[PDB]
């Protein structure tokens, strides 16, 4: 069967989007079964760049968090190197490598989380799992995936029993109303791949549970860690053998599951949708690295990461640039601010909302409009993906060949949803195969000495910037210090990068960019329009703070 | 098929992490609550429907034969006619207000919807209430940023098989929020010995000293975190930070600056 598509021309508005973080709706007008046009209306506004003025700078990382509890840690972990930045202190290398680890934890967490409990129930039709003979799901697992208990014909029998009881009782509660109730076009997978995938959708539960204890080892609690500080971390006990041990334990387990299921399931996937390989790209991709040797200052970062900072333009592999923070700005010709705020540089933010009406083409979203030399930008997995792989970076460059070799597509098949889905596999994947080794690294490191927090002072006036890339992407927060307080405070955020509106040239972002030439099977039930936007991992949390 | 209770949970002004705290409950695992314990019949994080047929689903839970009760994540923004948080088109205060009239109660998961949270704090841009406020009825606070699981699942589990838990002034189950932070925590024999660390870097500070002189609100914030920790391994204050009392009231604006007593 080639991909389906109805003869639908009309418009088509998705509000709730569902299975993201925040609140987003998209409109798209169609023709003839094929996405025209696209709008991404973010629809909460909080402000905490207004709340943040006249504060004191040392607060600002508790308040920032709160950006978004999803990719919790990342904004305090942006703000401490902000204003780490800002003062002008070197954290100790313990406190590097506390951090990163904290990092790579939220990555497996956010990761694992994303693909089964948000992204999956649009490609996998739960109900036609219950079509399936466990048995024989067995044996399709048992012949294309790692061996494990898991997966047997009684744990299989025993899950699609689970689902039978829950579907005949009536009351299908979080799958009422699915898009695949029925039967739908565009779900693709037999039913012995669906009960599999349901199996490990109930086995991820518990699992994020493990990879959060984890975290919390180092970050205090999860969500919201509470182990930062200026100057580094005040976490000791995460520096001790016997946490750091569990640590480890407790990640082995996570990245098990990782190899076991995700990747497999993964891969499964992108095979029965290997058309998806050629719907939903962009041209620009953005990063500003992360896992850095060199935390010393914003340049060193961006020249350090182990995932390596860049900017591709046009698709071209061939010429990775370096990134020049001075070239980022924020329009707001599109958004719901105050006119006059156009093409400013971050350090210069001006947050004045304005709120018109509903669906106004002229002003339909609460995020800005952030670009970069007037480009849009692609962040995120697949972002690091590219530039990683364009640079020779040698995992990288192990983990995707295998992806092409098992899918035989080529590299430019990445560029596309099903690439930008496949990206996030790729590295949860190399996370993990680093974990032991950066564990080993600050257990040795601590064990010698245990500085973890460096001296600073708090200068009258200046100014710093913290560079991450968090899960979705290139995230960087911008100080104003001035009166030893906050003049201004800015969050340019991933997916106010992918998701936010168009810029002052009418330029359409990359969700927008990647919705146009979706095909759309249904036009009552349009799971092509999530598949894509989901493929992102938008936060309109993160995206409009 | 006995019947499970349907529960329907509304996300407004919010970062989520409050949903994510719920999912982290091992008493019982989050999957075994939806399939054995509640009917989750709304729930925007992990939902298959989208759109109207998301917004469909809600409305058929509201209109139950059995009747719901209702969780509420995140604050209400009012200013604009409460134009600047909207769901499906509505503003949230309309569709909280909504569903709250007909639920057999409300629990508030979170500071944010129990007294307003983050985007209420000054100087609140959007003019954002917590729900008891907006709406004008009492709500089974849970507070905390986020709260604790055990808290919240505890107090729902309660909620439909024991009635309401005995509150405090401020809404809060007194089997979570009846003892102070503070009297709980394993540095207390510091503070009550003056033994403090003045930083972060200080020796005081490898030696676990007590936190007070760098903020701690421990003193003055009613939860369980010591008692019961996170995640099953830790808490704020074991790895080594004050406590920003994120389970009071408009702490945004009474414990700030956070690092200070001031
Ligand atoms: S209470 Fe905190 S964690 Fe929960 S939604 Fe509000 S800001 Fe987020
Ligand atoms: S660290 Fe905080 S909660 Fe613990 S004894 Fe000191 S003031 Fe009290
Ligand atoms: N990852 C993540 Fe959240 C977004 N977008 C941030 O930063
Ligand atoms: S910050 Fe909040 S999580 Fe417990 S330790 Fe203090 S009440
Ligand atoms: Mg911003
Ligand atoms: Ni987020």
């Amino acid at each position: 069967k080639p991909t389906p598509q109805s003869t639908f021309t009309g418009p088509i508005v998705v509000d709730p989007i569902t299975r993201i973080e925040g609140h987003l709706r998209i409109m798209v007008e169609v023709e003839n079964g094929k996405v025209k046009d696209a709008w991404s209306s973010s629809q909460l506004f909080r402000g905490l760049e207004i709340i943040l003025k006249g504060r004191d700078p040392r607060d600002a990382q508790h308040f920032t968090q709160r950006a978004c509890g999803v990719c919790t840690y990342v904004h305090a972990l942006a703000s401490s190197r902000c204003v780490d930045d800002a003062v002008k202190v070197s954290i100790p290398a313990n406190a590097r490598m506390m951090r990163n680890l904290v990092m790579a934890s939220q990555y497996l967490h956010d990761h694992l989380v994303h693909f089964y409990h948000l992204h999956a129930l649009d490609w996998v039709d739960v109900t036609a799992a219950l079509k399936a003979d466990p048995n024989k799901a067995a044996k399709l697992a048992a012949s294309i995936a790692p061996a494990r208990p898991g997966n047997s014909a009684k744990a299989l029998k025993a899950v699609q029993d689970k689902l039978k009881a829950f579907v005949e009782s009536g009351q299908l509660g979080i799958f009422t109303n699915a898009y695949f109730l029925g039967g739908h076009k565009a779900y693709y997978l037999p039913p012995e791949v669906n009960l599999i995938a349901t199996a490990h959708y109930l086995e991820a539960l518990h699992m994020q549970v493990k990879a959060a204890s984890a975290m919390a080892i180092l970050g205090g609690k999860n969500p919201h860690t509470q182990f930062t500080v200026v100057g580094g971390c005040s976490n000791y006990q995460g520096l001790t053998k016997d946490p750091l041990a569990n640590y480890l334990a407790l990640s082995k387990e996570v990245c098990q599951f990782v190899n076991e299921c995700y990747i497999p399931d993964l891969l499964a996937v992108a095979g029965f949708y290997k058309d998806w390989g050629g719907i939903g790209g962009t041209s620009n991709y953005l990063a500003f690295g992360e896992f850095a040797t060199d935390d010393s200052s914003p340049s060193k970062h961006l020249a350090t990461s182990q995932f390596p900072s860049g900017v591709i333009t046009g698709r071209d592999l061939g010429k990775v640039d370096n990134v020049d923070l001075g070239a980022i700005y924020e329009d707001v010709k599109y958004s719901w601010y105050a006119p006059g705020g156009d093409g400013k540089h971050p350090y210069d933010g001006v947050t004045d909302p304005k709120y018109t009406k509903l669906d106004d083409k002229d002003h339909y979203s609460w995020m800005k409009a952030p670009r970069y030399k007037g480009k849009a930008m692609e962040v995120g997995p697949l972002a690091r993906t590219f530039i990683a792989y364009a640079k020779g970076q040698p995992d990288f460059k192990k983990v995707v060949d295998m992806v092409l070799g098992k899918l035989s597509v080529p590299a430019t098949a990445l560029h596309s949803t099903l690439g930008r889905t496949a990206a996030r596999g790729i590295e949860t994947a190399i996370v993990c195969a680093n974990m032991e080794k950066w564990i080993k690294e600050m257990a040795d490191s601590g064990a010698k000495d245990n500085t973890l927090c460096a001296k600073w002072e708090m200068p009258e006036e200046s100014k710093g910037v913290g560079l991450a890339d968090a899960p979705r992407g290139a995230l960087s927060h911008w100080i104003r210090i001035k009166g030893k307080k906050i003049d201004n405070f800015q969050l340019v955020v991933p997916s106010t990068w992918n998701l936010g509106p168009r810029g002052a040239q009418g330029d359409k972002s990359p969700v927008e960019e990647a919705l146009i030439g979706t095909p759309i099977a249904d036009p009552k039930r349009p799971v092509e329009i999530l598949r894509t936007v989901h493929a992102f991992d938008p936060c309109i949390a993160c995206g409009v703070h | 098929a006995k019947h499970r209770p349907s529960v329907v949970w509304l996300h407004n002004a919010e970062c989520t992490g409050c949903t994510e705290a719920a999912i982290r409950t091992i008493k019982p695992y989050i999957d075994a609550l939806i399939l054995d314990t509640i009917s989750l019949d709304y729930q925007e994080t992990i939902m298959a429907a989208a759109g109207e047929a998301a917004e469909a689903a809600l409305h058929q839970a509201l209109e139950g034969k059995d009747g719901y009760y209702l969780v509420v994540e995140g604050g209400l923004p009012t200013i604009d006619g409460g134009q600047w948080g909207m769901v499906a088109g509505h503003p949230m205060i309309e569709t909280t207000k909504k569903a709250a009239a007909k639920a057999k109660g409300i629990i508030c998961i979170g500071t944010c919807s129990a007294y307003g949270g983050v985007q209420k704090a000054k100087p609140n841009p959007s003019q954002a209430k917590g729900v008891s406020e907006a709406l004008g009825v009492k709500t089974i606070n849970i507070p905390g940023c986020p709260p604790n699981p055990i808290n919240f699942v505890g107090a729902v589990v309660h909620v439909l098989t024991k009635g309401i838990p005995d509150l405090d002034s401020n809404g809060r189950p007194k089997l979570f929020y009846g003892e102070l932070v503070h009297d709980n925590c394993p540095r207390l024999p510091h503070f009550e010995a003056s033994e403090f660390a003045p930083s972060f870097d200080s020796e005081e500070a490898k030696k676990g000293f007590c936190l007070y002189e760098l903020g701690c609100k421990g003193p003055v914030t009613y939860n369980n975190c010591p008692k019961v920790l996170f995640n099953q391994v830790n808490w704020p204050v074991q790895a080594g930070h004050p406590c920003l009392g994120c389970s009071e009231p408009d702490f945004w604006d009474t414990m700030t600056p956070f690092y200070e007593q001031g």
